[PDB]
């Protein structure tokens, strides 16, 4: 009987991994940071609703200009919305009702969608027609897209409930690398700011860091109890956040190959749907099914405020990249823009 | 399975090669970085309201 | 008091509701009358390979109906030049070589019979079955086909549905009116009955069996047997719509007229022979042919009337006594002995007899005694007078042999061994079916219970759907195209809703009503249910997650669907017709039973603690 002596194999390469980094494990972040200043009440109001998603909104993206930001409705819509006025500059009604996910490229030029079609839809937004209509049909995937995130007009990278992801050539349609190694439906990724390495995080209950060009899982982190929901990849590229079921957000550190941090307090129970941070990294914002989104001291682990305005679950939230506003998109139909 | 395990042993002799770093650096870094991006970090610390489009900003281009 | 279509998008739901029972094939379609006058008009006009193919059809037709052999010869020259040998040489020939030769074949030797084309008219069909059928159903005419089909299986008469004129045949339990439907202006005869008399009488199954052998021989469109097109019913009657007669009973005119002469009499048997050849044809035995059930219209032209003695011999055959005992066989008198057609040929026999003479074969001028009449029609032989012609000597006394297997009609072939009789060998059966024959006679001008009653209600499709062509199809088709017309031109110059429904998953579509009645246009997707008022588009829904059921229920007399909503909440809608109703109720199921399937698996959409 082979697999006897494969899985013991793995068990004493599992210790050797726990050992390399119990033996990092010389101080803790909370230690470290003990010393500095709390950053007092965060209290940031609502300075927009946005109204126009006729059922449960289930993900959004901001544009690079901080301004436009998209949404993926049950309603069957992608909207495209100028934050600043409330204006509506597209809605794209879509083939398949059943989109999960959306992404706003980061030239502006397109957007993509994606849900039980186990399809990536790429929207053209600037049709030499003066139209927006669908560009490309990225099939491939054996379950629904879960996520989804251009790196530049002509490659994007997808999660799926198969368990992989992939990079794809828009113009080919074809799977460029696929990434196995989960055992659970993936449910969220975070491309690096240097877009070489990209994180996910999937039912299994593990976040794994791939290198974008090699097509390998380098390293798995573990630590959560139930499924992990959300992903963010924190500003300056050596660590990641991650939001899940077990009512816990978390942060690793690439480097030292482990987790720093857990955000958590007795009263909060529901899971987390997604996470991301400020500008400067200092705080964690993260979505719960209680209805509200929570701050977080991201060096403390205080709960710096709550941004309590959805009348159900907030499914999803993000933060501009001039680091001026935060959105909220709930069950509930609203997006609101909080500052 | 046969296959399974196999590449599953392989996977880890990848993951267990790569040299790593001690947590107090880890975190040094970390709150070294917040650190040194507070000033420009909004949420933390405000901006006139007349450049802020969400509160009084009137000119936008 | 008029037909009005339903809009064009009726075709979303009732394209589906015609799928589900296999309604949309060639056959089905294009063996209705007005799926027919659809499906040639789309091929007429709007497609050039069809047109060729359906002109052909219809020349075949009227071939058919040709009455002379040399009509035939003539016009089958006509067919071949036209339809063959020109579009052979015109390579625009697409049938078979067997097909050609055939008919070829035959045409050289002058064999020209009503049925010399009937390959064609399978290849035809063949020609028309696919590609150019698919063509049809993408098209307007089909959609138009969807709003014909749409009223007829919406209809619930009452009697506010007809204008009653005058009486005619009053019976035990009720009697007959002349109507005319507004509808249309078809002129009917209406038989109404009474629940309580019927009840008084206990003749619930008597009533019942009169519907059930109606709908058995209304199709075919006989003309010689009085025939149903609708039945229904109101608190307290029941309602036959039947073919109307003004020309009073043959009982009666051969009270007044006196015996007929072997030529007169010869008319009628006629008639009456091609009835009981269409009810044997059903597996039915009339049992109570006699001169009062033969009804003559305002030519002269007669049918065979009152059903309710008429009996089912396909499955299980009858035994009892039944019918009048002048006109009875001696199988129907014996205790527990089995027949069949058998017994109408008898009675014929015994009703030509009477039509002859002024009375029954076996009554000698008695009344209460038929026992005398029964042990006449046993044992004696009837004598005739040698007045008789030995033609209608031999057909009586065929049409009158005691032993079944002796008589006329029951032992090969039923009509057509009493057709080839010397009697009525200078007959033409074509003719006498045509109605060509100049009849003799022209008349004068100057609460529990009623479950019982269920399933008495029926409209006869193809009873309706000739009734329709002859009348309003064509004026209506016209006028209700011009509504369109003017609508898709208002429409553009609104700036047109270029259809919500296009080019997204869409399950069905098309109006109904609320409260929260509130009429608004509707659209179910596979995740919610969503609609709108005119002019904007939908700003308002239902998600398929918060349904919890959908039962039926009843609002003011008022068929509607109850939906429960999570929350404890409720919704009713209201629809225009029936198989509306039958089919929001289904894809509503269907949708959200597998919508809440799909939605727990997908651990980013469903409800968690
Ligand atoms: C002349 N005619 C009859 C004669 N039969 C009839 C008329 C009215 C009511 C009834 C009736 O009550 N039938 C049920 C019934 C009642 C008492 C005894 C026997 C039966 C039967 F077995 F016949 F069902 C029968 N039925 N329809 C017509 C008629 C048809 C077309 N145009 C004008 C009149």
């Amino acid at each position: 009987s082979e697999l006897d002596q494969l899985r013991q194999e793995a068990e004493q390469l599992k210790n050797q991994i726990r050992d390399a980094r119990k033996a990092c494990a010389d101080a803790t972040l909370s230690q470290i940071t003990n010393n500095i200043d709390p950053v007092g009440r965060i209290q940031m109001r609502t300075r927009r609703t946005l109204r126009g998603h006729l059922a449960k909104i289930y993900a959004m993206h901001w544009g690079t200009d901080s301004r436009l930001l998209v949404s993926a409705s049950q309603d069957g819509k992608l909207i495209i919305w100028d934050s600043y006025t409330t204006n509506k500059v597209h809605a794209i009604p879509l083939r398949s009702s059943w989109v999960m996910t959306c992404a706003y490229a980061p030239s502006g030029n397109y957007v993509a969608c994606g849900g039980l079609d186990n399809i990536c839809s790429i929207y053209n937004l600037k049709t030499r027609e003066g139209n927006v209509r669908v560009s490309r049909e990225l099939a491939g995937h054996t379950g629904y897209l879960s996520c989804c995130r251009f790196l530049d007009d002509n490659q994007i990278v997808t999660s799926s409930g198969d368990t992989t992801c992939a990079l794809w050539d828009i113009e080919t349609g074809q799977q460029t690398t696929t990434f196995t190694g989960h055992t659970g439906d993936v449910m969220s990724l975070s491309l690096a700011p240097d877009t070489r390495l990209f994180v996910s995080g999937a039912c299994d209950a593990s976040a794994k860091l791939w290198d974008v060009r090699e097509g390998m899982c380098r390293q798995t982190f573990t630590g959560h109890e139930s499924d992990i929901n959300a992903i963010c990849f924190f500003p300056n590229g050596n660590a990641f956040a991650t939001g899940s079921d077990d009512a816990t957000c978390r942060l690793f550190d690439l480097r030292a190959d482990q987790e720093l941090m857990t955000y958590s307090h007795d009263n909060i129970i529901c899971g987390i749907t997604s996470v991301s941070f400020s500008k400067s990294g200092r705080l964690l914002l993260a979505g719960y099914d209680d209805f509200n989104c929570n701050v977080w001291d991201a060096l403390k682990a205080d709960r710096a405020g709550v941004l309590a305005g959805h009348d159900n679950r907030v499914s999803c939230l993000g933060v501009t990249d001039d680091g001026m506003a935060v959105a909220t998109g709930s069950w509930d139909s609203f997006l609101k823009i909080w500052n | 399975s046969i296959a399974q395990a196999r590449k599953l042993v392989e996977q880890l002799k990848m993951e267990a090669n790569i040299d790593r770093i001690k947590v107090s650096k880890a975190a040094a870094d970390l709150m070294a970085y917040c650190e040194a991006h507070a000033k420009e970090d909004p949420l933390l610390t405000p901006v006139p309201a007349s450049e802020n489009p969400f509160r009084e900003k009137k000119f936008f281009c | 008091k008029k037909i009005l279509l339903p809009e064009p998008s009726i075709r979303s739901v009732m394209q589906k509701y015609l799928e589900d029972r296999g309604e949309v094939t060639f056959e089905k379609i294009f063996s209705q009358k007005l799926g027919y006058l659809l499906f040639r008009d789309f091929c007429l006009k709007h497609l050039e390979e069809a047109k060729p193919l359906v002109e052909f059809y219809e020349e075949i037709k009227k071939y058919e109906k040709l009455e002379t052999e040399e009509e035939r010869l003539v016009c089958s020259r006509e067919i071949f030049d036209t339809y063959i040998m020109k579009e052979l040489l015109a390579c625009s020939h697409p049938f078979s070589k067997s097909a050609i030769e055939h008919v070829q074949g035959h045409l050289v030797k002058k064999q020209v019979p009503p049925d010399l084309f009937q390959p064609y008219i399978e290849e035809i069909c063949q020609n028309l079955r696919g590609d150019v059928f698919q063509k049809f159903i993408e098209s307007d005419k089909f959609t138009r086909f969807c709003q014909w089909k749409n009223v007829e299986l919406n209809i619930h008469l009452t009697m506010n549905d007809f204008s009653v004129h005058r009486i005619i045949g009053r019976g035990g339990f009720g009697e007959v009116y002349g109507c005319r439907k507004a509808d249309t202006g078809k002129m009917y005869a209406m038989k109404c009955l009474d629940k309580k008399r019927i009840k008084m009488k206990q003749g619930e199954t008597l009533a019942l069996n009169e519907r059930i052998m109606l709908s058995l021989v209304s199709t075919g469109d006989c003309p010689f047997i009085v025939c149903m097109s609708y039945a229904f019913h109101t608190p307290d009657k029941l309602s036959f719509i039947l073919d109307l007669m003004n020309g009073g009973d043959l009982h009666y005119h051969l009270s007044q007229h006196g015996v007929f002469s072997e030529a007169d009499m010869r008319f009628y048997a006629a008639e009456i022979i091609l009835g009981l050849e269409h009810m044997h044809n059903r597996f039915v035995v009339y049992r109570d042919l006699k001169p009062a059930n033969i009804l003559l219209d305002e030519h002269g032209h007669v049918r065979i009337s009152d059903l309710g003695l008429a009996c089912d011999f396909s499955k299980k055959k009858p035994h009892a006594s039944v019918g009048t005992h002048g006109y009875m066989a001696p199988e129907v008198l014996q205790k527990g002995v089995a027949y069949d057609s058998s017994a109408d040929w008898f009675s014929l026999g015994c009703m030509l007899f009477k039509l002859l003479r002024g009375h029954s074969p076996f009554r000698q001028h008695k009344t209460k005694d038929k026992h005398e009449i029964d042990r006449m029609t046993l044992t004696m032989a009837v004598e005739l007078p040698d007045s008789f012609s030995p033609e209608l000597r031999s057909l009586l006394e065929g049409l009158l042999q005691r032993d079944v297997n002796r008589r006329l009609g029951c032992l090969g072939r039923g009509a057509q061994e009493v057709k080839e009789s010397p009697f009525f060998r200078s007959l033409d059966w074509q003719m006498v079916f045509l109605q060509k024959y100049p009849p003799p006679l022209i008349p004068p001008r100057g609460d529990s219970d009623q479950e019982l009653y269920r399933n008495f209600p029926l409209t006869i499709s193809e009873r309706w759907q000739q009734e329709v062509a002859e009348t309003v199809f064509d004026t209506i088709n016209a006028e209700t195209d011009r509504l369109e017309a003017r609508k898709k031109t208002k429409n553009k110059q609104l700036g047109h809703e270029e259809d919500y429904a296009l080019g997204k998953d869409c399950i069905m579509h098309g109006y109904m009503s609320k409260m929260g009645w509130q009429r608004r246009y509707f659209y179910l997707f596979p995740n919610r249910l969503e609609w709108r008022g005119e002019g904007e588009a939908p700003q308002s829904l239902l998600t398929m997650e918060e349904i919890q059921s959908v039962e039926e229920t009843q609002i003011k007399e008022r068929k509607c669907l109850l939906l429960k909503i999570r929350g404890g909440k409720q919704f009713v809608l209201q629809c225009d017709s029936d198989p509306e109703l039958v089919q929001w109720k289904k894809e509503l199921r269907d949708a959200y039973r597998e919508a809440q399937q799909l939605v727990q698996r997908v651990p980013k959409m469903k409800n968690k603690p």
